[PDB]
C-alpha cells in the first residue's frame, strides 16, 4: 500500500513448551534460507553449546542449547537460560 | 516526583507499568497547547500579554463599558480567550439584528484584532505554510515516534489508536503523510469535501495479500469554513492561504462573520455546533469502556466539562489514566495555606486520593513532551541511498 | 401519488411490498406531532395562533423594537416557534452579562409564555389528565391496532419491535396499559425511580420452559425531572399535575427548569442533559443493522440532526424506508420555480433518486395515520399451500 | 439493427440478454469522448474546425511548405490530429540535432496552439470550472444513474465494479461527489497527494462485526495531474489548478511545457518515464483475462491500435462477452463492398462478421447514444415472487 | 577475484551459492553480444573499426554536416550504433516527406553500408545459413548443455525458465531444435505467421513435452513487415532468398519501414508495440518474489536497464549474479577523475553492504564457457549409420 513497513527480522523456530527450567522449541522450514543478513554479519545456530535469544518486549532473554533430536519428519531442541540483557 | 497511590514510585518500575498499560484493548492520548511549543507554538497567556501590549485602547471598554473581562485576571494573565471570542461573537449578532450601528462598528475592530494574534501563533512556519513536504523538517521529529510506537505496539485483530487534541494546527497531519499512514477525521472528497459522522465507524483491509489511526479535534482547525448555510468544507493549506489566512494577517479591518470554525466561536448556529458536539460525544463514549488507558500531556485542567467526565469514569475498575504536570510543587504549597485556583485544587485532590488507578508526574522539565515520548517502549535504514543514486542518474 | 425509485407505482403492488417488508428481521416506526391530532393534540401553527391571540402586547414589542419576527409571516402564520426560543435566549444572556434590569425582565415573560402554550398542547384530555383508565376511550383505538399488528407479526427467534417519537404526550403508555403489554423505557423502581442506560438490554423469559417492546423518547417527556447533576426521576401523571404543572398554567409564574423538554433548535448547547445522547446512540445503531425497515409518519422534516442520519444510512444495501407526506404536489411546484424552504427541498431530494430502497406516499388524507394503520397486514396463522385451492381458482376462469 | 453472431435479433431478446449479462461475477464499461457530448464536450472534428478559423496563417504553411496535410481533407474536416501531433515532434527532434534556429520557433507555435484547443473542450463549463457543487445540475443526471444501477445490481460476495475511460474531464468525479460514493483511483493524501501502485488493492470494512464503492482507471491522463522535477505525480483540485497553471495556457499565448499529463498522440511509448501509463494498461488486460466476464463499450471510434488488439486477442476465451454501440454501421458496411473504406470501418465489420455468439453490435444512429444505453439497463428485483404456485396468478387475469 | 559486496569468497563458496539460488521458484537468465563469440560473433567495437576503415569518405558528414557522431568517441572506438541507425531512419523519413533530393540520397547511401556491416557479423556461419541441422555442429555445444541442465533442475509443479536476450541471431533456436524441446516466442502459424502477445501465458500438458520461453529485446533477422500493417516471421532458407542476399551482395538498394532489427524504426505505431511488450514483461518478471537473475555478457551502458535492475532490489528475495571480466582495470581507474558510467555503476554495486550483489572477475575465468560449468548436473549414431548402409 503505502510506505510504512514493520517486519525486518527472521528466526529459526518457536517455543512450544516449558517443563520446569527446560524449554522446548520447534524448528521451521518456512525460512528456506536460514541465512538472514542484517547490519553487521550473518549467523545461524545449529549445534549444541551455542547461544540463542528471545525478545519479551522490554528485555532480551539469553539461553544455551543442550540437545537435539527428531520428532517430513520433525525436529526439536532443548535449552536452558543464563540471564537477560 | 512520581506519586502512585499517594506513595512515591521509582522510574524503573514506572517504565514497566507503562509497558503493561500499553497492552490493553483500548489506548488513547489527549494533547494540548504545550505539546506544540517545540515546533514554533505559544501558550494562552503569551497570547494575551502580546495583545494587551499592542492594543491597549481596546482594553478599557472590555472592562468599564461591556464587562467581558476582569482586572484581577487581566493583570495576573489568567484569561480564557475562547469564551471571550464566543461572547463578542454574539454581541455583534444582537446589534446587527436590532440595528445599532455604532457598536456593530466597534466589535468588528475588536475581533479583527483577536483573530490576528490567535492566527499568527498557529502557522509554525511563517510564509512556508503554503508549501509542500513540511514534515521532512527536524522540528516534527518527536511527533513521528509517537505515531510509530503506538502502532508497532499493536497485535493483529486489535483496535487502532485514538488521538484527541485541543489545538487547531497541522503539526500532527504534516507528520503522517511522510510516514505513509492514513488518518481518519470525518471528511471525504477532494473537489467538494464534507463532514459525514458515520465515517468514524469504517476501516480498511486487503483483498490480495494498510495502517490507520483516528484523530479528533475538539476546537476546530484553520482549514475548515462555511460558505453555504448547511455545509462545512475543508481545504488545503495552500488553498486557504490565498482565500483568507493572508488578509487576516496583512490587512487591518478585514472581518467576515459566521465563516470561521476556530476556536469554538460560532456555536449558536445549528450547523456549526453539530460539529463540536460529536467530538465531545465520542470522547465521553471512548472514556467509558472496559480495559481502557488514557495518557494526558499539555493540558492545564481549566475546563469544567472535561474534569467531570474524567472523574465519572473512575467508577469503573478497568480505566487507567496517566497525567503530567510540572508545577506540582508550587501548586501544593499554595493549596496547603488556603489558596490556589480551581485548576490546582483538582490536581492536588487527585494526587491526594488513595487510588492505584492514578499516576502523576511532576518534575519541571522532566514532565515535557520529549521526555513523555521517550518513556514509551521500543523493542530490540541502509535502504535509502538508492533513491538519490537514481536521482543522480539524470543523463 | 406513490413513487418508488423516482418512477411511479400502483396500489396493489404497494400492498404486497409492505407485506414483504414486515417479515424482515428488524422493523421500526418513527412518529411525530401529526399522529396525535385525532386524539386532542395540536401543532405549531396553532400554538402560534394561540400566542398571538392571548398576548397582543409582547407581539407588538417583538416586531417594533427588537425586530425578531416579520409582519407578513405573522399575519400569514409562517413563523417557526423553534428558531425564536433561541434568539430570545440569546438576547437575555447579553442583557444579563452587561447588567441591564429591564430587558432582563421583558424577555423572561416572552420566554415563559411560550413554554406554557407548549404544555397545554401536550395534554390531550384537559382536566382529566390526572384521572385513571384513559386508554379505554375510543380516541385511542388505532394506537392499539398498531401495536397489536407490529407484535403479532413476529415469529420465534426474531427480535422485538422498536418505536421512536418526538412528542411529549402520553398516548402509547395509556394504550399499552389497557392491553397488558410492558414497554421498556430505561427507568426502574416505584418509590424512587431512576434512569439506568443498561435497562435497554433486558428481556423476559418463562421459568418453567411473551409480548414486550421498547420505547425511545428523543426530546424528553412531561413526567421527567432533574434535581441533582446525575439523577433524573420519573413520576406519574396525578403526582405531576399537583407539584409542578398546575402552577405554570393557572398561576402565571416565571419559568425555571421544573421538567426537561427540548423544544429549541440547537439541542447540544444544553451540556448537562446526558440523556439526549443515549437515545441517538441507539437510533443510529438500529439503522446500521442488516435487513432493517423503517416507517415514518407525522414528521415535517425540519430537524437538521435526523435528516443527516436518514440520508447517510442509505449507503447500505439492506435498509428500507417508507415516508408519508401529504403536501408533496405543492412542494414539487415551489421547487421547480427556484424557491422552497429547507424542508421541501429535503423531501424532493428523496423523491428524485435512483435507488429502489426509497418510497414516498402523497395524496392528502390518504397519507394520514388512520390510513397508515390500515395498510398493515394481519398474519395467516396456518398458511394453505393452496394448490388444491389454487388450481381450482384457475379452473374457475379456465372452465369457460 | 442488432447483429448477434452474424444473425439478427430483436429488442425483446436483447433485453433478456442484458439482464443475464449483468448478473455475472465481473462487469465493466469502457467509455470515450462521445459520452461527454450531452454535458458540454466536443470531438476532434470540432477541434479541427475551431483551429482552422482561429489560426489560418499556419494552416497555409502546413499545406504548402512542409506538406503535412493534403489540401483536400482539410476542406471536409477529415483530418486526424493524433498523427499531426506526432509528426511535428519528429520534425522538431531533427531540427534540434541539426541546430537550425528558425524552425524550432515555427513548430513551437504549432505545437502550442494545438495543445490549447483540447483544454477548452475538456473543461465543459468555461468559467464555472473553478467552483463547487457542480454535479447538482441536470447535465449529469444520466451519469448518476449509470453508477446507481451498476452498484445496485451486485450481491454479497461479488466483486465491485470498474470504469475505464480515455477522456480528461471530471464528469464522473463530479457526479459521485454528490451521491456520496468513494471512487478508488490510486492517489492518497490531501496536502501532498502521490501515486502509489499498491492502493488499487484496498477495500472497506466495518468495526462492529459505507459498503458502496468502485474503481476508476483513466488511460490517457487527466486535466488535474502534474509531474514535478522531484519526479513524482501530484494531484490537486479544480480550483487550485485553474489559478495555478491552466489559466495561462488559455489566455497567455505562451509556449507549452509538460505542465499537465495528457497524451493524445498515437504511439506514446516514446515516453519512457511513463510508469503511470503502464499500470492502467496492465490492469486492463488483467481484467478481461478472467472467467465469467462482461464488457460494454460506448463512445469509442476504434481508431486506437493498442486497444483493438486486446479486444481481438480476448475473444479466444469462452467466458468473455462484449457489447458494442456504433451508430454509423450501415454507412460503413456500404463503403467496404467497394474494397475501400477507412482503417476503423474494417475493425468493426470484422467483428460484426464472425460466427461466435459472444459478440453483439448495436446500430441505429440516435438509438446507440449514451442516454439510450443507460435506459437499456435494468433495475433489480428485491423480493422475487417465487410464483411457482403464484404462476397461476398470471392465469388469474383473463380467461373468462 | 570473487568480490561479494565488500568481502571475498572462493570457488566452492560460490559453487554452493549457485546451487542454493537454483532451487528458487523464479529463475532468469540474461545474455548479450558476449556469449556469441565462441560461435563466431563480433562485439560492437570491431564493427565500428570495420566501418571506419571500409567507408572513410562518408564518415565526415556524420561529424561535420549532420552532427550525428562525436569525433572523440569515434577515435576512442566507443560509439553506440543502433541509436545512430534509428536516428538516420528519422532523417530519411523527414527528407522524403518534404520533397528534397540530395539529403535523401545521402542517407540512402549510408543505411546500406551500416546494415551490411551489421548483418555480416550475425550470419554466424557464412553461406551455410540457408541449410539444415546447423545445430549439430561443434560451435553450438555449450548452449545445448545450458538448456538441458537449466531445464532438468526443476521440480514438478514448478514454473518454467525465462531467458532474455539482447542478440538478434538464431543460435538458441538452432540448439533447441536439435535437442527436441519447444520454445515460445509469441508467434503462431506456418503459412502466415503472426504476432500474438497473449501466447506467453500458454503451456503444454499431457493426457496419457518440456518447453521454455524466449524474450528477445532488439528483434531478429527473420521478422519483417509487408505492404500491409502486420508483422511476419519467416525461416532462414526463405529470408536469405528474399532480401538478405541482396543486402550482402549489392552496393546500393534500400527498403524503408520493412525490417525489424535493431531498434531501427520505432517511430511507427505498428513496430514499437512489439518492442515495448518485451520490456514490460521484463519488469513484471523482476517485480516477483523469490527470483534469481544471472547476467552474463552485458555492458551496462543503458539508462533504462540500469534503472530497472537498480529499483528492483528493494524487496529482499530478488538475487542478482553479474559476470564482468575486466573489473580491477576499472577499480584502479575510479580512484582518479577518469571513468565511464559502465564502470562507475559496477563499482558502486560492488561497494554495497548486503549479500545480493555478487560481482565476479577472472579476466578469462569469467566467461560464458565457465559460467556453464559452474552449474550442477541432474549409441544412436552407430545404429543409424548401420540402418543407413544396410
Ligand atoms: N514544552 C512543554 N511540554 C509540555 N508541556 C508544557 C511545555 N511547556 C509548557 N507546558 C505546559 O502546558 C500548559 C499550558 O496550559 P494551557 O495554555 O492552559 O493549555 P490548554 O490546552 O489547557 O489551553 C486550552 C484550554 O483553555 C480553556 O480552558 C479551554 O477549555 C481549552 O481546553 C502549562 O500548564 C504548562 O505547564
Ligand atoms: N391527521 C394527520 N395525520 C398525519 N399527519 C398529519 C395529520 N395532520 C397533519 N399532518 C402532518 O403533520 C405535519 C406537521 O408536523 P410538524 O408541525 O412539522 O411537527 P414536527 O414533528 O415535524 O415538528 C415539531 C417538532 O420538531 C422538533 O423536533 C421539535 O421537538 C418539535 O416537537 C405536516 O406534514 C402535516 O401534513
Ligand atoms: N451523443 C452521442 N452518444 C454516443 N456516442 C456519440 C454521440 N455523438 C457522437 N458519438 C460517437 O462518438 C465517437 C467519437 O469518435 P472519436 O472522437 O474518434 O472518439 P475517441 O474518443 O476515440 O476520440 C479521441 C480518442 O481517439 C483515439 O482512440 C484516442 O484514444 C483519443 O483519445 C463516434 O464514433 C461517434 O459516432
Ligand atoms: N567470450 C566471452 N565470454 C564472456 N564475456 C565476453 C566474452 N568476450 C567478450 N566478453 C565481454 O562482453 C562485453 C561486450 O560488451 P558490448 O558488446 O559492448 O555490450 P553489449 O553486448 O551489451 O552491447 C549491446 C548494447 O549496446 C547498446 O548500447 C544497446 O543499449 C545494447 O544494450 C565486454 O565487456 C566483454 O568483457
Amino acid at each position: 500500500m503505502s510506505l510504512f513497513k514493520l517486519t525486518e527480522i527472521s528466526a529459526i523456530g518457536y517455543v512450544v513448551g516449558l517443563e520446569g527450567e527446560r524449554i522446548r522449541i520447534n524448528l521451521h522450514e518456512g525460512l528456506q534460507g536460514r541465512l538472514a543478513s542484517h547490519r553487521k554479519g550473518v549467523s545461524s545456530v545449529t549445534q549444541p553449546g551455542d547461544l540463542i535469544g528471545f525478545d519479551a518486549g522490554n528485555i532480551l532473554v539469553v539461553a544455551r542449547v543442550t540437545d537435539m533430536a527428531f520428532v517430513i519428519p520433525l525436529r526439536q531442541i532443548i535449552a536452558y537460560a543464563i540471564g537477560f540483557v | 516526583s512520581i506519586y502512585q497511590g499517594g506513595n512515591k514510585l521509582n522510574e524503573d518500575d514506572f517504565r514497566s507499568h507503562v509497558y503493561s498499560l500499553c497492552q490493553l484493548d483500548n489506548v488513547g492520548v489527549l494533547l494540548g497547547a504545550g505539546a506544540s511549543v517545540g515546533c514554533g507554538g505559544k501558550t494562552m497567556k503569551d497570547v494575551w500579554k502580546s495583545f494587551k501590549q499592542n492594543y491597549p485602547e481596546l482594553l478599557g471598554a472590555l472592562i468599564d463599558k461591556y464587562l467581558l473581562v476582569s482586572q484581577i485576571d487581566s493583570d495576573n494573565n489568567l484569561v480564557n480567550v475562547e469564551l471571550l471570542i464566543d461572547e463578542a461573537t454574539k454581541f455583534l449578532s444582537v446589534a446587527k439584528t436590532r440595528r445599532c450601528e455604532d457598536e456593530e462598528e466597534e466589535f468588528r475592530k475588536i475581533l479583527s484584532s483577536l483573530y490576528k494574534e490567535v492566527t499568527k501563533a498557529a502557522l509554525l512556519t511563517g510564509e512556508q505554510f503554503r508549501e509542500k513536504n513540511q514534515g521532512k523538517k527536524d522540528a516534527f521529529k518527536y511527533h513521528k515516534e509517537l505515531i510509530s510506537k503506538l502502532i508497532s505496539n499493536r497485535q493483529p485483530g486489535q483496535s487502532a489508536p485514538a488521538i484527541f487534541t485541543t489545538n487547531y494546527d497541522l503539526a500532527l497531519e504534516w507528520a503522517a503523510e511522510d510516514l505513509g499512514i492514513q488518518l481518519f477525521n470525518g471528511f471525504s472528497g477532494l473537489h467538494t469535501r464534507q463532514f459525514y459522522p458515520q465515517n468514524f465507524d469504517l476501516a480498511f483491509r486487503n483483498v490480495n495479500a494498510h495502517y490507520h489511526a483516528y484523530l479528533y479535534k475538539l476546537h476546530g482547525s484553520l482549514t475548515w469554513y462555511q460558505n453555504d448555510s448547511l455545509t462545512v468544507n475543508e481545504v488545503s493549506a495552500s488553498q486557504a492561504y490565498d482565500e483568507y489566512i493572508n488578509d487576516i494577517i496583512n490587512k487591518d479591518d478585514f472581518y467576515r462573520g459566521q465563516h470561521l470554525i476556530y476556536p469554538g466561536a460560532n456555536k449558536y448556529s445549528h450547523t456549526i455546533g453539530f460539529v463540536y458536539g460529536e467530538m465531545f460525544r465520542r470522547f465521553g463514549e471512548f472514556i467509558s469502556k472496559p480495559q481502557t488507558a488514557l495518557f494526558i500531556n499539555g493540558f492545564g485542567f481549566g475546563d469544567y466539562h472535561i474534569n467531570r467526565i474524567i472523574l465519572g469514569a473512575l467508577l469503573n475498575p478497568s480505566f487507567h489514566v496517566v497525567i503530567y504536570y510540572p508545577e506540582l510543587k508550587e501548586a501544593i504549597t499554595k493549596v496547603s495555606k488556603g489558596g490556589g485556583s480551581e485548576a490546582e485544587k483538582a490536581i492536588v485532590t487527585l494526587k491526594n486520593m488513595a487510588f492505584n488507578q492514578v499516576t502523576v508526574v511532576g518534575g519541571g522539565s522532566k514532565a515535557y513532551f520529549n521526555s513523555f515520548v521517550e518513556h514509551l517502549p521500543y523493542p530490540v535504514n541502509i535502504v535509502d541511498e538508492l533513491v538519490e543514486a537514481i536521482a543522480n542518474l539524470s543523463k
